[PDB]
RNA sequence: GUUUUCAUUAAUCAGGAACGUAAACUAUU
RNA sequence: CUAUCAACUUUCGACGGCUGGGUAUUGGCCAGCCGUGGUGACAACGGGUAAGGGUUAGGGCUCGGAGAAGGAGCCUGAGAAACGGCUACUACAUCCAAGGAAGGGCAGGCGCGCAAAUUACCCAAUCCCGACACGGGGAGGUAGUGACAAUAAAUACUGAUACAGGGCUCUUUCGGGUCUUGUAAUUGGAAUGAGUACAAUUUAAAUCCCUUAACGAGGAACAAUUGGAGGGCAAGUCUGGUGCCAGCAGCCGCGGUAAUUCCAGCUCCAAUAGCGUAUAUUGCUCGUAGUU
């Protein structure tokens, strides 16, 4: 439902999106960009920080092989600054919820036709 | 199929050509040399290993030394002075090896040059490289990247993969306690010299 | 093969690129795009699948700004190309913008720190910039070309 | 010593209190239903920010709990106990939502003088004299003689005198303290007894959604009467 | 051939049973 | 999952009821007394060993017997038949003044004579245990190595001048096509990041990250590799033979090592911080079971 939840926000609601400054969403000096799921990560991970002002410890192994698992098992890819999936059970949940939410004068007229006569018998 | 790859490669390289071994039942203790270049402290190590071996705070231990480190085999250190002549002695009749590296200093003709004539004259049995001075460092990352690259060079002047450890502070005139006993743990549990041709054949 | 050695030197020298490693890096994310539109064309029309799929894809690659804002069909879309990347990226845009004389300088001067994208210095010159970013592509603040200090080799001729 | 995430999800902790979470310690409300104090203060209130400090803070005399000084660091405090902290002067009481979780209350002393507490059961203790269990693990001798099982009974704790009942009663509006409807405030309409085991009531809200809790899992908060102050 | 009957009794072959001096140019059509 | 498991239990009572003992309590759990059972083709019993649940768009997440040298017995305690102790036997091992005394686990290295990831730091945060705010934690985090992969990309960018007239290509070759190409030439510009590094910050203390003053490019260097194809050579060497030819080749030549400046850095192809190599490879008829 990704890409339906992208088309409503973007093409159905009335309603500007946020777009972030162009120089903000770069990581280090290009290298990669800042999707938007991983920029509201890290807007929550600042809000957390500021909360309690407690500072954190910049990401472990543990963590950091997790995500590496996940990105190496997963069918996404940043090409440029957006996001492109495989086309699989997205697009079948596309489907599954499409099929889901699918389920007296004519008279008068021939009367003075007939009472009237031919004009042009045949030219 | 590919297990039988690998245990036929793994079988081929545990292969060689077989010499004569003549070790006698009683072996004599093996020969562990410290060899580097001037002012790196290979008397200082001979000082810490002593201790850590017999407890004995040698002032100026000079000449061979001998030492107990098993209930079967015994060892002998002996520290190489500044001249080549006991360098080329020493070095055909040794059998392990620690050679010394002065650290941030970098490699040095001496090393090198007991490198080239040590396997030359024959490959001994082990050859350890330690390396001292880490004290004399500021910077952590200037540290590490001549560890590494001391560690590559080493590397291709004896083989793939050598060991070589690190000795870092002066604490008391001797050593870190805690580096010098893994040192002697690595040179304590041995394995039968590499029997060359020339020590088995004349007796020293 | 002849064929696709003088091709890959083609796109390399035109596009002053590195190596054909690079080259081989563009055609494989072609390839996959181009492969996930001939899928979606696999599927017939006006089936929700390939019409929420499709045009999600075509506004991606429109906000990159690879295809043209014209042509917003699955055709085109197969019809993409890795020329059509290649120029997309930075180091040929600071070229065509002319911030540069030739494509290797816009190469070094992207290695040297030089060039901005928006707000922050871009270290890469494979970076994909996107056709809302490309306008601000500017010379940095600390930069000689900027402003800042008058740089390394004036000041040794100044002493 | 437990995940936080194998932690019950309605005492909330967010992705950076660690790997681990406090268990409650042993005291009047059950494992599963408790908030323990220091969670309370420094992962909902943010009155601190450490274990030590949360430690400084419960060891001088500065949070008390049902009116009474609590000194140690976990002590659970589940279900409607009200927390007054002096330095602030503020009281808070532990209700639930529609979700399900735990959600404080700003009060003041008149309406935080005063609990609200279900009876657990009444019996005859030592000597012949009847005295009543709450949920509160608060026993009371001597109570007034019409106070039966599954009753409410609002508490002086000042005295711990028996102030007020409240009647178990079809056409009385309620809150459901467990099952998978935990949470919904709503009017008890229906009593079904079910003779031999786990009796069922049928309880509406006020905006005609039907469902089914069970008398154990059911507490009686008021007729209309919303003794305590529901957030709004 | 019949102005004759029984109406699947059929087909195939593991196993098995009866019969017993040589070679040397080669559903239709 | 199975009938190449149809009988099983009463072979440690198998099913009862009564009576007690012991257990915290119920109980053939055990002791007496008597009764006759109980299970099974709806799959008992046996055999094989290959020992999941919940949280639902998804994956993720969470939860899940026997022993501490060996039998045997005992002890504390709310919770243990703790392996913590003792007691005797057995099997080991150590000290000694030979009268005696105490004791048993895990981690590391080799395991060919030839090999390759730390014997790191702290309870700083989350959490636990205590007379207890202060004591103690082998969970936890911090650090180091790595070309096994994977990711990004440095080793240079741009002018001016002088001079030379050829550079390149092909089907078709003593033959075609096309026109600006070079130079070990001469000078000028700018840019700098690897590195060096004052500090400040980070943090338990440090590093890394972010900041950041000052330095930091002319080739003879801040020194790119790995493979493949091909040309040119002597007062040299070797081999064949109806003179000079041909072939293999050629660090090796008369002298000369503080001597030589030589093809002065030979040319082309491919990958380029990666690449190469080996090997595996990618007689006839009837007739039963059986079959149609
Ligand atoms: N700070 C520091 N000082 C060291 C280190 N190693 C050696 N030294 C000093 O350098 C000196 C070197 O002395 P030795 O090691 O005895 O030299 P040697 O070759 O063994 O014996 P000599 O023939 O006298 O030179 C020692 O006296 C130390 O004081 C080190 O690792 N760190
Ligand atoms: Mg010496």
């Amino acid at each position: 439902s990704a890409t339906l939840d992208e088309f409503i926000a973007d093409e159905v609601s009335t309603a500007p999106i946020a777009e972030p400054s162009i120089g903000t969403n770069i990581v280090k000096r290009g290298r990669g960009l800042k999707t938007a799921a991983e920029r509201r990560m890290e807007e929550e991970r600042r809000e957390y920080e500021e909360t309690n002002f407690v500072r954190l410890p910049k990401e472990s192994k543990k963590e950091r092989a997790k995500r590496a698992r996940m990105e190496g098992r997963s069918g996404r890819m940043n090409f440029g600054g957006e996001e492109f999936r495989e086309l699989g059970e997205g697009a079948e949940r596309i489907s599954r919820l499409t099929k889901a939410k699918s389920s007296g004068e004519r008279y008068q007229k021939r009367l003075k036709v007939l009472e009237s006569g031919r004009g042009t018998r045949g030219k | 199929a590919r297990q039988a790859a690998r245990s036929h490669d793994i079988k081929e390289k545990r292969l060689h050509v077989p010499l004569v071994d003549r070790l006698p039942d009683e072996p004599p203790p093996r020969l562990v040399v410290i060899v580097g270049p001037p002012g790196v402290g290979k008397t200082t190590l001979l000082k810490s290993l002593v201790r850590r071996y017999t407890k004995e705070t040698m002032s100026d231990p000079v000449g061979p030394i001998t030492v107990v480190t098993s209930k079967k085999q015994r060892l002998t250190f002996i520290e190489c002075p500044n001249e080549l002549e006991a360098m080329i002695d020493m070095a055909k009749v040794a059998d392990i090896v620690l050679l010394m590296i002065d650290g941030n200093y970098g490699f040095e003709m001496e090393t090198m040059e007991f490198l080239n004539i040590l396997a030359n004259t024959g490959m001994p049995g082990n050859v350890f490289g330690i390396l001292t001075h880490l004290d004399l460092f500021k910077k952590p990352s200037a540290l590490k990247d001549a560890k590494k690259r001391l560690k590559h060079r080493l590397w291709t002047e004896l083989y793939q993969g050598a060991h070589l450890f690190y000795l870092s502070g002066v604490l008391n005139g001797r050593y870190p306690d805690r580096e010098i006993h893994n040192l002697s743990r690595f040179l304590s549990v041995m394995k039968n010299p590499r029997p060359l041709v020339w020590r088995n054949t004349h007796p020293y | 093969e002849a064929a696709r050695l003088d091709s890959e030197l083609k796109l390399v020298g035109e596009y002053g690129l590195r190596n054909k490693r690079e080259v081989w890096r563009v055609l494989l994310t072609l390839s996959k795009i181009r492969r996930a539109a001939r899928i979606l064309l696999t599927l017939d029309e006006k089936d929700p699948k390939r019409l929420f799929e499709g045009n999600a894809l075509i506004r991606r690659l429109v906000r990159i700004g690879v295809l043209d804002e014209s042509r917003m069909k699955l055709d085109y879309v197969l019809a993409l190309k890795a020329e059509d990347f290649l120029e997309r990226r930075l180091q040929t845009l600071v070229y065509k913008l002319g911030l540069a004389k030739s494509i290797h300088h816009a190469r070094v001067l992207i290695r040297q720190r030089h060039i901005r994208v928006g707000k922050q210095i871009v270290n890469v010159p494979s970076f994909m910039v996107r056709l809302d970013s490309q306008k601000h592509i500017d010379f940095a603040l600390t930069s000689p070309f900027g402003g800042g200090r008058p740089g390394r080799v004036r000041r040794k001729k100044a002493k | 010593h437990q995940k936080r995430l194998s932690a019950p999800s309605h005492w909330l902790l967010d992705k950076l209190s660690g790997a681990y979470a406090p268990r409650p310690s042993t005291g009047p409300h059950k494992l599963r239903d408790c908030m323990p104090l220091i969670v309370f203060v420094r992962n909902r209130l943010k009155y601190a920010l450490n274990y030590r400090e949360t430690k400084a803070i419960m060891m001088q005399r500065l949070v008390k709990v049902d009116g009474k000084v609590r000194t140690d660091i976990t002590y659970p405090a589940g279900f409607m106990d009200v927390i007054t902290i002096e330095k602030t002067g503020e009281n808070f009481r532990l209700i639930y939502d529609t979700k399900g979780r735990f959600t404080v209350h700003r009060i003041t002393d008149e309406e935080a003088k005063y609990k609200l507490g279900k009876v657990k059961r009444v019996q005859l203790g030592r000597g012949g004299v009847p005295f009543l269990v709450t949920h509160d693990a608060r026993t009371i001798r001597y109570p007034d003689p019409l106070i039966k099982v599954n009753d409410t009974v609002k508490i002086d704790l000042e005295t711990g005198k028996i102030t007020d009942f409240i009647k178990f009663d079809t056409g009385a509006l309620a809150m459901i303290t467990g099952g998978r409807n935990m949470g919904r405030v709503g009017v008890i309409t229906h009593r079904e007894r079910h003779d031999g085991g786990f009796g069922i009531v049928h309880l509406k809200d006020a905006l005609d959604n039907t469902f089914a809790t069970r008398e154990s899992n059911v507490f009686v908060i008021g007729s209309e009467k919303p003794w305590i102050s529901l957030p709004k």
